[PDB]
């Protein structure tokens, strides 16, 4: 019976998946996830998949740090290390959604070219984070934490709108981030 | 990239650089919304939703049960003391 | 208990204090009116059994309010695989001579079903250990009941996080570790035999027993407990069956 390895978090816009290896040869897996002091909660019971969507659990508090671990079982079973009499498992890296989730590639929506100035506006794109069955937007979750970055040489704003004068691609940015600080360039427009 | 409509069960797809992302309806999860929430009432999952004891059954719904001193309520999941000092309850806090 | 708090009176009502000759021995847990669960190793020395006594409803050891009830302990049953002086199979079950009386202040802890206990209670993160033992590795035993919340670990985590030691015993399938490895909070000597108790939707359940230890609150180590889930059907066969003569009994295990 083989322990999972290379457990990794793939996350964009809070949509969150844990992947690991190997592909199961006569064994199944169960994932446990938990905050650093919550109880553990099972997902993906006895799957032969090597991934698990943990989005629902992690969007319940995006500022918490989560640990997941993945258990391996035979056949068959339901038992055991033998040895310690528990399921063989392995641990994921820690994961703190608010600080590590990849910002999705934004999309410019509006280019009204008013006077001597063009006003290019960026879209407040929905995330996997829900309040009452409905989805919060990037701006709802990050507030004054998220700025944007325009190439058109470069500009920048911390609202969802720019304004320049006499080509166009954007960039979500969270400056306070140690990692995945910069989104990926919106698809280029004009 | 979303062009192959990969979100099942009514979900929306939003394409990404080199991939996509499914926004699922409330009762579904999974990469492709393929996972049925309504559908994993088993004991190793939050205790089958039972307050105390869980029994899984071949082919049928799991049933809940109670410790001695307790009896199962109408809702089929909760327990209620049937005695004066039930085990594992703190009367000063009750 | 190193690093805990005073348990407010009657908030650990299943807490038992074991005395020999009026001297502190151990903790225990009340699982019904006549049966207390303790730790085998407490009974390794015991000169005169005549006076074994369990105290229920005890709180402040230094004086005497309404609530205590004392009982002679009629029998001490320990697993037949326990070997005196070693760590494995550290559980004892004690028959009181007469039942205690359940009050505000004296209440049994639920002995859970085994698979409930493997499956659900083992993944409730925090549980309470309590006692009147030493408040620090070499220090003074307590006088009011001390309580402490520790997190449980799966044994692989335990083995991974602990400093290796010449000759420290194996953490077996009859054991688990909960506690902290930064040296702040642990159970300690004289906490033995009492309860690690898990709260789950409104009811509390024995999940473990205080057992052993590299010192207490030692940097690099966790508390080790007896995994009560292995002995549930042993505990129950014994409680259901017919009293036998003798004070110490070695009952077959499994
Ligand atoms: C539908 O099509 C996408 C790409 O547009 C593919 O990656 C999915 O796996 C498929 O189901
Ligand atoms: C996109 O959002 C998802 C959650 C569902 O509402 C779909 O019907 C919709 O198109
Ligand atoms: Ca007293």
């Amino acid at each position: 019976t083989v322990a999972a390895y290379n457990l990794t978090w793939k996350s964009t816009n809070f949509k969150t998946i844990l992947e690991w290896e190997p592909k199961p040869v006569n064994q199944v897996y169960t994932v446990q996830i938990s905050t650093k002091s919550g109880d553990w909660k099972s997902k993906c019971f006895y799957t032969t998949d090597t991934e698990c969507d943990l989005t629902d659990e992690i969007v319940k508090d995006v500022k918490q740090t989560y640990l997941a671990r993945v258990f391996s079982y035979p056949a068959g079973n339901v038992e055991s290390t033998g040895s310690a009499g528990e399921p063989l498992y392995e641990n994921s890296p820690e994961f703190t959604p608010y600080l590590e989730t990849n910002l999705g590639q934004p999309t410019i929506q509006s280019f009204e070219q008013v006077g001597t100035k063009v006003n290019v506006t960026v879209e407040d794109e929905r995330t996997l984070v829900r309040r009452n069955n409905t989805f919060l937007s990037l701006r709802d979750v990050f507030g004054k934490d998220l700025i944007y970055t325009l190439y058109y040489k470069t500009a920048k704003t911390n609202t969802n709108e720019f304004l320049i004068d006499v080509c166009f691609s954007v960039q979500a940015v969270i400056p306070s981030r140690t990692v995945n600080r910069k989104s990926t360039d919106s698809p280029v427009e004009c | 990239q979303c062009a192959s409509s990969p979100c099942q069960n009514g979900g929306s797809c939003k394409d990404q650089l080199q991939s996509y992302i499914c926004f699922c309806l409330p009762a579904f999860e999974g990469r492709n919304c393929e996972t049925h929430k309504d559908d994993q009432l088993i004991c190793v999952n939050e205790n089958g939703g039972c307050e105390q004891y869980c029994s899984d059954h071949t082919g049928t719904k799991r049933s809940c049960r109670c410790h001695e001193g307790y009896s199962l309520l109408a809702d089929g999941v909760s327990c209620t003391p049937t005695v004066e000092y039930p085990c594992g309850k703190i009367p000063i806090l009750e | 208990i190193v690093g805990g708090k005073v348990c407010p009176k009657g908030e650990c009502p299943w807490q038992v204090l074991l005395l020999v000759n009026g001297a502190q021995l151990c903790g225990g847990t009340l699982i019904n009116t006549i049966w207390v669960v303790s730790a085998a190793h407490c009974f390794d020395k015991i000169k005169n059994w005549r006076n074994l006594i369990a105290v229920l409803g005890e709180h402040d050891l230094s004086e005497h309010d309404g609530d205590e009830q004392s009982r002679r302990v009629a029998q001490v049953i320990i697993p037949s695989t326990y070997v005196p002086g070693t760590t494995n199979h550290d559980i004892a079950l004690l028959r009181l001579h007469q039942p205690v009386v359940l009050t505000d202040h004296v209440v049994p802890l639920c002995l859970p079903e085994r698979t409930f206990s493997e499956r659900t209670l083992a993944f409730v993160r925090f549980s309470l250990v309590s006692g009147w033992g030493q408040l620090l590795d070499r220090g003074a035993t307590a006088l009011e009941l001390m309580v402490l919340n520790v997190p449980r670990l799966m044994t692989q985590d335990c083995l991974q996080q602990s400093r290796k030691v010449g000759d420290s015993p194996n953490i077996t399938e009859y054991m688990f570790c909960a506690g902290y490895s930064d040296g702040s909070k642990d159970s300690c000597k004289g906490d033995s035999g009492g309860p690690h108790a898990t709260h789950y939707r409104g009811t509390w359940y024995l999940t473990g027993i205080v057992s052993w230890g590299q010192g207490c609150a030692t940097v690099g180590h966790f508390g080790v407990y007896t995994r009560v889930s292995q002995y549930i059907e042993w505990l129950q066969k014994l409680m259901r069956s017919e009293p036998r003569p003798g004070v110490l009994l070695r009952a077959p295990f499994p």
